[PDB]
């Protein structure tokens, strides 16, 4: 039953290889789970050092021939397009669920009943999911509670020293861009800037928009408070004919004749701009005037802007100009002849950070900016990649907190309670099936891998911390009140996840149970590995 | 027939913690750790490296050597990237960062084999780092007043030259400090506007002479020829200098403009045309008072003939980097055209002459009083080319040391020569018993990791480890009959070289370490070792 | 860190190999466990063939390098000397207990908690051992119940066709030699002899003793009813003159004269023996006279005893003569002159089985025989060893039932119940430790190997029978009554072990649970395998 150049695994041998290949990828992301996990370096062919704990980014930067990790890679891709986080946790749930089920395969349990026991446990998990969840109020005074949610996302992807730095940054980034109403939130409206100069501990949040190319003159003012921003589409720089040509004067009389042809369009626009400063903000103190000027600036206007102390800008990005219309409010002016003071916008303190290689400009302190900029600083390249991964994962984690009114406590509070509930639910109810309870127990025993993994990376005994939580849950079942118990990684004993402030998104955990169920089931449903097409 | 377990990916390289790769990664760093142990200290030496293009580079600096070495293991690249953090910002202390980060991994190896979790190892260093940062503020003995005096600069520059090139530190300190005082204006108690840059001091060298015969120039020094029959200008005050990007030749069209001769009639017109046009443009420049013309492009044959009759000095600087530092002195600006010496764009030089220094006649650029220069150049002389190139790299480290005098804790200093690293041991172990829990293992080993600095200086100096080391512990730890500790806090580590008993006091030779350099080096070395200890797995692929 | 001519395994690999090597012996002895097991055939290499289902008998013939299986063979050494049956069950309890603990060892659990968890569960099993046992009366009318007890031992070692033949034989063999009182029973009084060239289904029970050498003469009576047994210690063979002499004869006729002089010494003794027959019941009907005569017989005495219809025997084993003194009651008579009628005993019908190669004489139908004989007849060599292994295990199985007043139902009744008791008791008590739960749960799961192994050899799904028994035990507890459930191997569903008649001795299961736990615990205590002394 074979042809030349064929390799096929039949009977239960393919199930043994698929689980064994899954145990390898499991241990890779096992030590990467939680804030106490490990931070691994991945360099493929580019010499580019990158350190991140995100489960999806690992699989995209590594080529894996194992077919088991291919479907897992498709699972991590579906979680990012929906949940946006928790890719490492889902992989740890799929890996251990195959190990607990593989032990029952040798017992003779058919894999269809194993998959049927998962769907029954998944429907019962959704019932406990609605009972265990906590409804959070839509009020905007929850920023204090948002600080606890922000730390839960940050502590995982960093060394925990940067969490306190990014805690006010990430929290204020979401509330500033999100107006308070039903509405929705847009993460694209929050810009991200990257700089390799300053250390990562010095990073700060930018309320407004920042731009790259500024005007360079020695007399330009460093700080300008409450300045008016004006978008300028005309060219302030000398221009030449479409064909290469130049104006060479042999006398002072020919100098004024040849140079006037180039500055004729410049002076016509330049003299009308400085007249706007005479009509508006001429006398009035505590006001300013700023020019965007997407096009360049000639050295002649630099001396004119220096006499009036006008902040000069040239070579502006077109994408940032559309955001300046929202932040500042000024309309794009194509012709200065039609320029009016109604087109002028309003901005706050504008100060330019002076660095030899690059210069920055801050449009910040605006009345209605309706935009945000997260400035990421770091000394090395991998420090910028890790911080950028934590911000993008942090913004998307908090994004699901405002959209989804339900919140779940973390630190193993959801996993330990669900594993203990499903084990005691089928015993009291006895409404599933007689034989199926074997496969249902495999799912309940696979839910305790996460709390055992969090303490494994910290070096604590997973059997000791598990017995301490069960003793607290038994004390919680005796009392008629509601008390949630969770594992504390720092101290090593149990903790109240509501007081400690460790919280997990409801949508992330809702798709984690259903997602890990279908992916791990399809791997057990494969009897034979087919090699064909060649 | 023999399978392999643990690798599900591909035939590429997979490094996991199961076989102890965290020890092998340190062992690969340990191979390069002993390389830096032969660098830091006055007993160190430059390394000869031949480039793939057949070029020999010789320098004592280890950070520069890392750029000339091919790094294989990516775990070492993390330390190389962390080494550049020390070279770019403070410019000094690269040997302190790499050696300490390598020792932090050595003391952590004993904790890994003991069974201590790597997470609690990182948590211990993070708590010990905050304890060290608080002590560095109270360990400051003296403070630099930022007087910018020549005698005040000799105190900071002398230890910077030390542990690089020994025996010339007395001669080189007077050469470096003299150029620093030339580029610094007169100001006090003002930190708003920066003044001293890293490009303000240029280093030139010439064969012949010695270090004692070297001088210091207040401006840029050019080693080329004047390219004309005029050797130097006069001594008159405020000579005008014009920088021209356009080459010296008859005015042509920007597009094409190639001179061709169809007949002999055009030969006499174009030849005399180049003679009358160039002479007319050079006359208008000389009438405005410009005695020096800087030509960035090539110079024609007829141009040098008319500049000799008008007495105009010829200067050619094709490098655009030298033109930037030239604008900071006289104030000249490059003109896109030729024959239009606008007085607003012209510069002013006090004195420009061609003098013979080191056996060859060179045309220098300097000043006297007015038009104060922000750029200076040091002329080096010596009979040894190998030691001459090493001084060029040692001065660049001294230039960055002057930059560390700015607002971020520039005046505060700590005693050096192994006195700082040993004193941190008693202060950290004092906090070890104060902090309960499992952190005591990493906190105590964090202070033991500072013993590599005094041991390396004593080992490379030929001193017995069993002798000087127990005297170093008794120097910083004493029993005083009273509540207030007294007597000698100045006992450091001595290199000897002649003879001595025990150690010596730092107050004798005034060898101090800046607080901004030492405090920044500890944070970089801690975060560098934090990255390595946090990585338990490394995935690589074949090229 | 090594020595020459030495091999050692470090870390936990030394224990994992010892468990894996024990798993190999488990899979070998998993197939032959129970009445649905298999009959193994071993070959020594010298031409010997033995077919035995007993666990210890196979281990003694097999040579094993694995030191773990050596202790298992030594563990069964105390099982046969005490229990006598169930050595295969003990091995299955040791192997599976190591497999269930192997999963917990890989999780990082220290073996001391695993070892202490088995000892604590062993002490709790002994408390439930006395609650689950059934007290049986000491009355001797229980032979009807002993028929079902004999089937438990017989059905295991045979094909079940010889069970109905051996059921009355084995049961009556123990009760006949056992007088009715507390006392005890001695199995040495039951002799086992064998003869080939016959079918195994012809096996019959012998109430008396079977003798090797039979009388050879055509006129000897085959069947003699109510005959007197006489133990005769004199030698009836040819005799010589009491003083040293020689035979000097000129002709062959003179040789017979010198030979007859020595033959008169035997003839003088023959005349005194025949006078005893005619003295007591000589001509009386339904009477007989049989001569045992341990020593030999000359061809002349065979014709003298045949004319009187006397059964003559010669060359009897010295050990078999001591049983004839107890069975028949006749004293040993050394001299013929001292022969008296008071030495004569009494016996019933004595009939000799006539076969050319061998002849058997039956001493049966005795007043006070106080002995029995089980004649196992089979054509091949393995047929004689297989049944002899079943009888010796059957006699010792019924022995523990009459000695120990407590009886336990078999067919997995004790194993399934105790696994259910220890599961629900550990959660209610919680008096050991939180980490001990892993050791107690591992012991509870290790008790289910026997009910799964018995049904696995029958072909029925061990998963379905486990669900039907647990559902029946739960329904019995809701009805508030005492109902014992066991696995039916023939049908495949559950059964009542009291009605079916499957019973296990109390002393067998008491040393099985204690023995398997103590030996398997010592296996987990092994840190390293040291090789020294070479």
């Amino acid at each position: 039953l074979l042809n030349p150049k064929a390799e096929s695994l039949r009977r239960d041998a393919a199930l043994k290889v698929n689980v064994t290949s899954a145990e390898g990828l499991q241990s890779v992301l096992e030590t990467n789970l939680g804030p106490k996990g490990t931070l691994k370096m991945l360099v493929d062919g580019a010499g580019n050092i990158k350190l991140t704990k995100d489960g999806k980014v690992l699989l995209t930067e590594m080529q894996i021939q194992s077919p088991t990790a291919v479907l897992i890679a498709r699972a991590a891709a579906a979680q990012d397009e929906i949940t946006g986080d928790g890719t490492t946790t889902v992989v740890c749930l799929v890996g251990e669920l195959l190990r607990q089920a593989h032990r029952f395969i040798q017992e003779g349990v058919h894999p269809r009943i194993i998959t049927d026991g998962f769907e029954i446990a998944r429907k019962e998990s959704m019932k406990f999911l609605d009972e265990f969840k906590i409804s959070k109020t839509n009020l905007s005074n929850d920023r204090e509670f948002l600080l606890q949610v922000a730390r839960s996302s940050l502590l995982t992807k960093v060394d925990a020293d940067l969490t306190e730095v990014l805690t006010p940054i990430v929290t204020d980034a979401v509330l500033s861009v999100y107006d308070a109403q039903a509405d929705n939130l847009d993460l694209h409206m929050v810009e991200i800037m990257q700089m390799q100069h300053l250390s990562p501990k010095d990073t700060t949040f930018i309320k407004g928009l920042v731009l790259d190319h500024g005007g360079r003159h020695p007399d330009m003012p460093t700080r300008v408070k409450n300045a008016y921003v004006l978008i300028l589409n005309v060219s302030l720089e000398y221009e030449k004919t479409e064909v290469n040509s130049g104006f060479f004067y042999s006398s002072a009389d020919q100098r004024d004749k040849l140079a006037a042809s180039e500055r004729k369009f410049v002076d016509a626009k330049l003299k009308k701009i400085i007249d706007l400063k005479n009509e508006v903000c001429g006398m009035d103190p505590d006001k300013g005037f700023v020019i965007i000027n997407q096009k360049g600036i000639d050295p002649m206007s630099l001396d004119v802007f220096a006499k009036h102390n006008i902040l000069a800008l040239r070579r502006a990005k077109r994408r940032n100009m559309e955001r300046l219309q929202l932040v500042t409010g000024g309309e794009a002016q194509n012709s200065v002849e039609d320029l009016s003071p109604q087109i002028l916008g309003f901005s706050g303190l504008v100060y330019q950070e002076t660095i030899g290689e690059e210069k920055f400009t801050y449009v910040t302190e605006n009345t209605d900016p309706k935009s945000c900029t997260i400035l990421i600083k770091g000394s090395t390249h991998y420090a910028l990649a890790q911080t950028k991964d934590a911000v993008r994962d942090g913004l998307r984690a908090v994004a699901n907190v405002l959209k989804d009114k339900n919140i779940i406590p973390g630190a193993g509070a959801f996993y330990i309670a669900l594993s203990r509930y499903l084990r005691s639910a089928n015993m009291n109810k006895l409404g599933a099936k007689g034989k199926t309870k074997t496969g249902i127990e495999a799912f309940a025993e696979a839910l305790l891998v996460i709390p055992k993994t969090l303490v494994k990376n910290s070096g604590f005994d997973p059997l000791d911390v598990l017995a301490m939580v069960e003793d607290e849950l038994d004390d919680a079942q005796d009392s008629d009140e509601t008390r949630y118990v969770g594992v504390d990684l720092n101290i090593g004993d149990s903790c109240d996840p509501t007081i400690e402030g460790i919280w997990d998104s409801y949508r992330v955990l809702r798709n984690a149970i259903t997602g890990a169920t279908g992916i791990a089931s399809n791997l057990l449903l494969c009897d034979e590995l087919l090699r064909a097409g060649r | 027939q023999n399978p392999n377990a643990g690798l599900f990916k591909q035939g590429y390289n997979s490094y996991s913690n199961a076989d102890g790769q965290i020890i092998k990664s340190i062992a690969a760093i340990r191979e390069l750790h002993q390389m830096c142990l032969t660098s830091m200290g006055p007993c160190g030496r430059n390394k000869i490296i031949v480039n793939h293009l057949g070029k020999i580079i010789i320098t004592n600096d280890a950070a520069t050597m890392l750029r000339e070495l091919d790094i294989v293991h990516p775990a070492v690249k993390v330390l190389v990237m962390a080494t550049e953090q020390q070279k770019i910002d403070m410019g000094d202390g690269t040997n302190l960062v790499m050696i300490l980060a390598g020792e932090l991994l050595n003391v952590s190896e004993k904790l890994i084999s003991m069974g201590l979790s790597a997470v609690e190892i990182i948590q211990g260093y993070n708590m010990a780092r905050k304890f060290t940062l608080k002590e560095l503020d109270e360990m400051v003995v003296g403070e630099i007043t930022d007087k910018n005096d020549k005698n005040e600069l000799l105190k900071m520059i002398k230890p910077v030259i030390s542990s690089k090139k020994y025996g010339s530190e007395d001669i080189l300190s007077e050469l470096v400090s003299e150029a620093v005082s030339h580029v610094l204006p007169v100001a006090q108690q003002a930190g708003e506007i920066p003044y001293f840059n890293v490009d303000s001091i240029r280093v030139v060298k010439i064969m012949g002479g010695s270090l004692s015969n070297s001088t210091v120039i207040k401006g840029m020094v050019f080693n080329r020829e004047p390219e004309g029959h005029v050797k130097s200008l006069s001594e008159d005050k405020k000579h005008k200098v014009a920088v021209f990007t356009c080459p010296l030749d008859i005015a042509n069209t920007e597009t094409k403009g190639t001179v061709l001769l169809h007949n002999a009639q055009e030969m006499l017109d174009f030849s005399k045309g180049e003679e009358k046009q160039i002479d007319a443009m050079m006359k208008e420049i000389a009438d405005m008072g410009v005695e020096c013309i800087v030509a960035g492009a090539g110079v024609g044959e007829l141009a040098l003939h008319y500049l000799n009759r008008y007495g105009i000095l010829v200067l050619k600087v094709p490098s655009k980097f030298e033109l930037r530092r030239l604008c900071r002195v006289c104030g000249a600006t490059p003109l896109p055209r030729l024959g239009a010496p606008t007085p607003e764009e012209l510069g002013l030089v006090e004195t420009v002459k061609t003098m013979e220094i080191g056996g060859d006649r060179v045309t220098v650029f300097k000043q006297e009083q007015g038009e104060i220069s922000r750029t200076s150049t040091i002329i080096l002389r010596g009979a040894t080319q190998n030691n001459l190139d090493d001084i060029e790299r040692a001065i660049d480290d001294g230039v960055a040391a002057v930059k560390g005098l700015m607002k971020p804790s520039g005046g505060k200093l700590l005693p050096g020569a192994g006195a700082t690293e040993i004193e941190l041991i008693s202060r950290i172990t004092k906090y070890g018993e104060r902090t309960p829990g499992l952190l005591q293992l990493a906190i105590k080993q964090f202070a033991v990791a500072f013993e590599v600095v005094p041991r390396t200086l004593a080992e490379t100096a030929g001193l017995d480890v069993n002798e000087v080391l127990p005297n170093l512990y008794a120097a910083h730890n004493v029993t005083e009959p009273g509540a207030v500790k007294t007597d000698h806090l100045y006992k450091g580590v001595d290199i000897d070289g002649e003879s001595d008993e025990g150690v010596k006091d730092i107050r004798e030779e005034n060898i101090y370490d800046m607080l901004a350099t030492k405090k920044f080096a500890i944070n970089v070395a801690t975060e560098a070792a934090t990255t390595v200890l946090s990585i338990d797995q490394i995935i690589m692929a074949k090229k």
